[PDB]
């Protein structure tokens, strides 16, 4: 505070293996101190100190390690942790992985520097997700709904249109309370962070956001596949810090779309392997759970502020499974799971969301008579049961023949057909009102007689079984 | 009707562009005035921080 | 004293320790982070930091404390929320206006300035007192009294006991003299987090848990001081069972220590339990926050804090059992705890074992679980109290081959194995009755006999019916119900009725919010009596047909009794036992009228 | 017609983005003017010859205390080299007073050109492995970086 000290500059780069440069004969080395590397050519890269030991210190480099020499490579210890500048002007701009602006504009003029991995929120100050946001997609709205401050990861496999449905959610997300909801603060101020994305996907998201008229609202941090791998382990943290500043300290509802968390697990694997650490499941680092918790638990409404953070981190299973460590840990941590199945895609339904594997822990809070129809929970719990039992019936009929099925079996099969065709499918640009979705669900349910509707209570039946 | 609608849209777009240009000019003027007002104090503070050493 | 050498993740190697014993808590850096020793190599000692390690220097001072991980006990421990290292969260949020938890905050675990009322238990001057003797009682809050006891490592003659009145923890409420020297005692009591509290002798449990849910309390019971394990499932499980064990259980208090779980779920729990007006007393609606305690440590919390959270939770259980209450501790952790062990073991460069988990995982889980069990307390008066450990296991997506699951099942006595298939079908209590078990079924013989001398037989009959149905489900999956005879058909009808009436429960309505034992046993007896009478009728074969013809006869001309049986779940418990018992006795009489009236005209 | 009006809305949004980007770029240009003025003032500070020596002594003391190395090799501009040569052993005496250590064996030769230096010293250690750049131009752009949020907070209007 009194007087400053200009950062030291070294040259003792005694070891360079992969993405790690191993400095030596260093003094006063901070942990996670951000370093500046000036090569012999004069280009400047930026790195981080993964480990400090005695006089040595191991430094990973974001922009790669394609030119370091033991003689000329200068490294400089800034003596501080990462601090991404943040300002209200950060809305409506597109950025590189580490925060450098790529919109041909000027660099951010900061309102303040906020250290990455922001300060932990005391649980005695959080509040449960109260309000519900309308996702547009009917399957999400009727079962597995999303409340403000939720963490819903979309589970997908290679080739499925997870990016398309993410864009649809970004275009269609909005409040639901009594169908009443300018709303500039109600505008979700989407912060999109893409890691390891094919350039076609980045162009697609850019064009969709530009066309939807949200270019003055959304914000993009991109870490393309050709871009250096290490920046993928910083980009989501930068995005979450920016979201935290835009929501908690500015009072804007914020929505976050982390893309290809498997492309983040890959960065974790590369870093862990480069350090010769003890591996975990499938060779992933033993602390992948801690990192995923640190990257997910930074969303949720806060009591003292009017803001909120609701993130939808999409995920790509490697071989289309769940036992893989990354989707498994994500399911452990996150409060939801939306499943996109290859079977539905093979049958050509644009939203391939398999409603049976789906789950939302906070579903019972978002719905209710105060903000939804009183029958919403009943309707959902019945459709789920009939779909599950009908699927069992279809599996049985696959071996016993269509003739051996009973009348209830035929009813269940017809319910499955109309559910997978008329209900799940929805337009790529057409939304569905929550009440319209419930009306469609009731039309699907009314195939069965009143006797078979075991889950639905008679009180809700009387007001809805006829309509 | 369509020709009238497109003509009205073009007129509204021109009006919005002119309003944006005027607002931009006003903003630039305000920022330049503030910078001119506060430049000397800013530079004095910067030099005071630079030109001090402790121990 | 000592200085840092190496900083990698949460593992810090500080040189110059020399005489620094294992697990001797040390304080690291200028920010003064808490931290426990994990390994030694000479003048240097490994430390776990329990906090973010970003910003540690080299030659940054580390101070030793000579004390292992210790949690501060005493009045006011109930109804609070503590971090894994036992920091009062609400105190931090109020004392510092910042909504965040600042790095390296130093706040006492219990407030040292609140005025507490002191009621000495007739202890006279010059009297002799000993470890755990209960010399004074303090009403921490209404409907939950807090006895004050001497620490187990204390004894002496009572030279001075404070009089009744308002006291604070900084004051000396009692004085003792022993072996020619005197010692003082305050209302605080610090205890190492490990090294469980001493017990005069353990005991064999006899009282059941009698939890709210019908399946748990009837099919797979647990005893007070028992040991359970659910697979930490959501929607079901971690929410409905937690609510039942917290607000609808006979345990005198609750200790929720669920760590390593979602932050939104923790906020929901911590915002819903404040109201939670459970009728724990006979005629009072006191909120259960005057009865429970949270040791919440979210997933984003430092990896090294999971074990600390678990052990502080079980230590708090012990303080209450020692006073006399039958505490029941629920741990949504032990799924993230195994991950914490893997993280620390790998970082400490330990050699992994089967499936990568540390070889000593079973030892740690045993050292945790075996602190359960009802126990005859220390000191005077004679007393008894118990601790229940209803832990968590990996969700039903992995088989029992999981090392954490195998280790738990090698120790845990009662397994409430929830199945994901039931969760898909939206069966909300979701206990799979084929794979669950309860080794306590033999000790509860006395209680079952005294409550109802015929419950064991009806329970065995229900188990046989369920097993028979699950057995012939495969045969039906091949051939179909065409070949099913009268006995098979009636068995499947009774199994379906049991599955949808008995084994289900909504828990969001007064019909199934809390099912007392009498109502559950009456449902079981009614269903089993119907099954037995129907089997006898179809075995009679009167009217030259009997059999499946008689089955259709009782399902059509006698189906009103069947509908009343399947609707018996809706008997409102608020009507009281003398009313519901009469209603069920009338239904039983009507059922006995059937299968005799049906046999009157020989079908 | 729908896509025409959608394209018109997109064009309006693009124009709004262009206007706001122009405003932001003008803001950055003003910040650059501020930095240029600060650099000019820093250069003007070198005109002094009495307090300038005290500042140089303070800078060399700070750097030598930060290195805490047995043998540094200070490098100073050819202009005002006389001032450094005059202060000489005063810095060594101050450092030896700071802690019970033998006086460093400083060495002072090649100098960078004035505008590159603009005052300040580069101290470094033997073999140049560890370098401390206490140039005035180096003290600036660090104070600037730290105080930039305060600058924006000062630029309310």
């Amino acid at each position: 505070e009194g007087t400053l000290e200009v950062a030291m500059e070294y040259r003792t780069v005694t070891g360079v293996a992969g993405p790690l440069v191993i400095l030596d004969k260093v003094k006063g080395p901070k942990y996670y101190e951000i370093v500046n590397i000036r090569l012999g050519d004069g280009t400047m890269r930026r790195g981080q100190v993964l480990e400090v030991d005695g006089e040595k210190a191991v430094v990973q480099v974001f922009e790669g390690t394609s030119g370091i020499d033991n003689k000329f490579t200068t490294v400089q210890f800034t003596g501080e942790v990462l601090k991404t500048p943040v300002s209200l002007d950060m809305l409506g701009r597109i950025f590189n992985g580490s925060g450098k602006p790529i919109d041909n504009g000027p660099p951010i003029l900061p309102e303040a520097y906020l250290d990455i991995s922001g300060s932990s929120i005391n649980p005695s100050e959080r509040t449960y997700p109260e309000e519900m946001i309308q996702t547009g997609i009917s399957t999400i709205d009727v079962m597995n709904s999303i409340a403000r401050g939720q963490k819903i990861p979309l589970f997908s496999a290679a080739g499925l249109p997870h990016n398309e449905i993410a864009a649809q959610i970004c275009r269609q997300a909005g409040l639901v309370k009594r169908l009443e909801k300018d709303g500039e603060e109600d505008n979700f101020a989407i912060v999109f962070a893409a890691m390891g994305v094919n350039m076609e996907t980045a162009q697609f998201f850019k064009r969709d956001f530009e066309e939807n008229g949200s270019m003055e609202r959304v914000t993009l941090f991109l870490n393309l596949a050709n871009d250096p791998t290490i920046e993928r382990i910083i980009t989501p943290r930068i995005a979450l810090t920016t979201a935290e500043y835009l929501a908690y300290e500015c009072g804007k509802h914020v929505l976050v779309i982390l893309t290809d968390m498997s492309s983040y697990a890959d960065a974790l694997r590369e870093v862990s392997a480069a350090r010769e650490e003890v591996p975990g499941r499938r060779g992933y680092p033993g602390y992948m759970y801690t990192d995923l918790a640190q990257i997910y638990e930074r969303a949720g409404r806060i009591e003292g502020r009017k803001g909120s953070i609701t993130q939808i981190p999409i995920l790509t299973m490697p071989n289309d499974d769940i036992t893989h460590p990354t989707p498994d840990l994500t399911g452990y941590i996150t409060e939801g799971q939306i499943y996109i199945d290859r079977q539905l895609q093979n049958r050509q339904i644009y939203p391939p969301i398999n409603v049976l594997p789906s789950l939302s822990r906070l579903m019972k809070s978002a719905i209710g008579e105060g903000m939804t129809r009183r029958d919403h929970s009943d309707v959902s719990n019945q459709l789920y049961a009939n779909y599950a039992i009908g699927k069992d019936v279809q599996a049985m009929k696959a071996v016993v023949g269509e003739e051996a099925l009973s009348s209830e079996d035929l009813l269940y099969l017809e319910f499955l057909d109309k559910f997978e065709r008329k209900f799940v499918a929805q337009g790529a640009y057409d939304s569905r009102n929550i009440f319209q979705s419930l009306d469609l669900a009731w039309t699907l349910l009314r195939i069965f007689p009143r006797e078979l509707l075991h889950r639905i209570p008679g009180k809700t039946l009387d007001q809805y079984y006829s309509r | 009707e369509f020709q009238r609608k497109l003509a009205e849209s073009s007129g509204d777009s021109g009006a919005n562009v002119k309003r944006l240009e005027q607002e931009t000019e006003v903003k630039i003027h305000h920022l330049n005035a503030g910078a001119e007002k506060i430049q000397y104090d800013v530079v004095q503070m910067l030099l005071k921080h630079v030109t001090t050493v402790k121990n | 004293y000592g200085y840092v050498r190496k900083v990698s993740g949460p593992v810090v190697i500080a040189d110059g320790m020399n005489g620094a014993a294992m697990y001797e808590l040390v304080r690291v850096g200028h920010d003064n982070l808490i931290g426990e020793i994990i390994r030694l190599e000479g003048d240097s000692a490994t430390i776990q930091v329990y906090e973010e390690t970003a910003g540690l220097m080299v030659n940054d001072p580390v101070l030793r404390t000579h004390k292992p991980l210790s949690v501060e006990l005493g009045p006011g421990i109930l109804g609070n929320i503590f971090d894994g290292i036992q920091r009062p969260l609400k105190t931090i949020a109020i004392r510092s206006g910042d909504v965040y938890i600042p790095r390296g905050v130093s706040v006492p675990a219990l407030d040292k300035d609140t005025l507490w009322e002191f009621q000495p238990k007739k202890i006279g001057e010059g009297d002799l007192l000993t470890g755990g003797d209960l010399y004074a009682t303090v009403f921490e809050n209404s409907l939950m009294q807090h006895h004050v006891a001497l620490p187990p490592d204390a004894m002496g003659k009572v030279t001075y006991v404070a009089p009744a009145g308002q006291y604070s923890l900084k004051d000396t409420v009692l004085e003792l003299e022993f072996q020619g020297v005197k010692k003082s005692f305050t209302m605080l009591q610090a205890w190492p987090v490990r090294t469980p509290r001493p017990v005069s002798s353990k005991l064999a449990a006899d009282t059941p848990l009698l939890t709210g849910q019908r399946v748990l309390d009837a099919l797979f019971p647990s005893v007070l001081g028992g040991t359970c394990a659910i697979p930490g499932a959501f929607g079901c499980g971690k929410t409905v069972i937690s609510q039942a064990l917290s607000k609808y259980s006979n345990s005198d208090t609750v200790v929720y220590v669920g760590c390593g779980e979602r932050g939104n779920e923790m906020a929901e729990v911590l915002m819903d339990f404040p109201q939670l007006t459970m009728t724990l007393p006979d005629g009072r609606e006191e909120s259960v926050m005057k009865r429970t305690t949270l040791v919440a440590n979210t997933s984003n919390m430092p990896v090294a804090a999971r074990e600390a959270s678990i052990y502080t939770g079980i230590t708090i259980a012990e303080y209450f059992r020692d006073m006399g209450y039958n505490v029941s501790m629920m741990a949504d952790s032990t799924s993230r705890w195994a991950e914490a062990l893997r993280e620390i073991s790998g970082r400490l460069a330990e050699m992994p074992a089967d499936s990568g988990y540390p070889a000593y995982l079973a030892a740690r889980l045993a050292s945790f679980y075996e602190r359960a069990g009802k126990v005859k307390c220390l000191g005077g008066p004679e007393r008894t109290g118990s601790v229940t450990i209803v832990g968590a296991v990996s969700p039903p997506g992995g088989d029992f081959s999981d090392p954490v699951t195998s280790a738990t099942l090698s120790i845990v006595q009662v397994f409430w194995g929830l199945d994901k298939k039931l969760a898909q079908r939206k069966h909300f209590p979701s206990v799979n009755w084929l794979i669950s078990y309860s080794k306590y079924s033999t000790a509860l013989e006395s209680f079952y006999e005294q409550f109802d001398p015929d419950f064991i037989n009806i329970r065995t009959k229900a188990r046989e019916v369920l097993q028979r149905e699950d057995d012939l489900n495969e045969i039906v999956q091949l051939v179909g119900k065409d070949a099913l005879a009268e006995g098979d058909k009636i068995t499947l009808e009774t199994a379906k009725l049991l599955r949808e009436d008995y084994l289900a429960q909504n828990a969001f309505t007064p019909y199934d919010k809390f099912c007392p034992f009498y109502k559950s046993v009456w449902m079981m007896r009614n269903i089993i009596h119907f099954y037995n009478l129907a089997n006898q009728a179809v075995e009679k074969g009167a009217g030259m047909d009997g059999q499946k013809i008689t089955y259709t006869l009782i399902k059509h001309r006698l189906g009103d009794l069947f509908y009343r049986l399947v609707s018996q779940k809706f008997e409102d418990p608020a009507e009281g036992e003398p009313a519901l018992v009469a209603k069920f006795k009338k239904l039983h009489e009507d059922l006995t009228a059937g299968f005799r009236a049906l046999e009157d005209e020989t079908r | 017609e729908k896509q025409v009006e959608i394209r018109k809305k997109i064009e309006y949004s693009m124009q709004l983005n262009a206007s706001r980007i122009k405003v932001l770029q003008a803001q950055d240009d003003l910040v650059s003017n501020m930095m240029e003025a600060a650099s000019k003032e820093v250069l003007n500070v070198s005109r002094d010859h009495n307090s300038y020596k005290k500042l140089l002594k303070g800078l060399i003391v700070q750097s030598l205390l930060r290195l805490k190395e047995p043998a540094v090799l200070l490098r100073c501009r050819k202009d005002d080299h006389h001032l450094v040569e005059s202060v000489l052993e005063s810095a060594k005496e101050e450092y030896a007073q700071k802690l019970q250590v033998h006086p460093p064996e400083i060495i002072v030769h090649h100098n960078a050109h004035g505008p590159s230096c603009s005052g300040g010293v580069v101290v470094a250690s033997r073999d140049g492995k560890i370098v401390c750049e206490n140039t005035l131009d180096a003290r600036l752009d660090v104070v600037f970086r730290k105080k930039l949020p305060e600058i924006r907070k000062q630029l309310v209007s």
